[PDB]
């Protein structure tokens, strides 16, 4: 982590770099022949958008995805974990990661509606005035088609769409 | 608000019926019958 | 070096920069210098004097610019990015004057 110092003094202008600790990563994977942090860690076809401790390990401190390069994950991975923390966001867990403005948390707004496993963003949304019947029917998305290869206790495959 | 022109099952535009995993399964256990009874018709 | 060019960079007095070539972390100031060192910031100002010293011994990579409001900015190149030195170069010395 890279802390960016700044100061104003006698009008100058002064910038610096400072270097905090980063922690190693675990002493130990399961999978230490394995490529992608995901994988050595076993943990592929395993998360879902529900753990929050996975996910919050690549995030910035503002609440947006941190990028591939600096993480490496296998890109099928990685998409998966973006989806996974908008879920996330959107369900209103992270509330540490939200931006901080001061004007913001004056404004009371009907208290926000509990969701989970939102697919799409809450303004994109039309309301779907015609329904249909039994044979032709309008779907309600829930959760994303990515994530429909994570395990199966039931046996019971998913259900993407009501 | 949603017709289906004619009769149901009938003409050249249809109720489109979706076939489901019930009756993949019924078929699939229908052919493995029939694959064991002509191993026994065979010989 | 377009998003500094861009902004019209007449309103600079003095650009130098020392920097120690020999340390392992330098890229970023020398990319600078070379974003500095462009014909089109250089062809906007004719007023601007741009030096660049070198030091072997100094060890620390650092940039001072001066401008018109009497402004100068210092800024301490050890661990900063390239393309931020040039990101708060355009924010500080474009949008004050
Ligand atoms: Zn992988």
């Amino acid at each position: 982590f890279r802390e960016v110092v700044e100061i104003l003094d006698g009008k100058t202008t002064i910038i610096e770099g400072r270097i905090t600790e980063t922690p190693q990563e675990s002493p130990n994977p399961p999978n230490p022949t394995g490529q992608c942090p995901i994988c050595r860690w076993n943990l592929k076809h395993k998360y879902n958008y529900e753990d929050v401790l996975l996910l919050s390990q690549f995030i910035r401190p503002h609440g947006g995805m941190l990028p591939r390069r600096i993480t490496g994950l296998c890109q099928e991975e990685h998409l998966k974990i973006e989806e996974c923390v908008k879920m996330a966001h959107r369900a209103g867990l992270l509330p540490n990661h939200r931006p901080k403005l001061p004007e913001g948390f004056v404004p009371k707004s009907k208290p926000r509606l509990n969701r989970y496993l939102t697919r799409w963003s809450p303004r994109s949304v039309k309301p779907i005035y015609n329904k249909g019947h039994r044979w032709n029917k309008v779907r309600m998305p829930v959760g994303s088609p990515l994530l429909k290869d994570n395990v199966s206790y039931s046996g019971r495959p998913l259900l993407l769409y009501h | 608000r949603n017709r289906i022109p004619g009769r149901q099952w009938i003409g050249k535009h249809r109720r489109p019926r979706p076939v489901s995993a019930q009756a993949k399964q019924n078929m699939i256990r229908r052919l493995e019958t029939e694959a064991e009874n002509q191993y026994w018709l065979s010989r | 070096a377009a998003a500094l060019a861009r902004l019209g960079l007449r309103a600079v007095k003095q650009v130098r920069v020392q920097f120690c070539p020999f340390e392992k972390n330098v890229e970023s100031t020398r990319t600078f210098l070379q974003a500095v060192s462009s014909e089109k910031v250089r062809c906007t100002n004719l007023n601007c004097s741009v030096i660049a010293d070198v030091r072997h011994d100094g060890s620390e990579p650092c940039v001072d610019v001066l401008f018109g409001d009497g402004h100068r900015l210092i800024m301490r190149g050890a661990h900063l990015t390239a393309q931020e030195m040039l990101t708060a170069f355009a924010s500080h010395i474009q949008a004050r004057g």
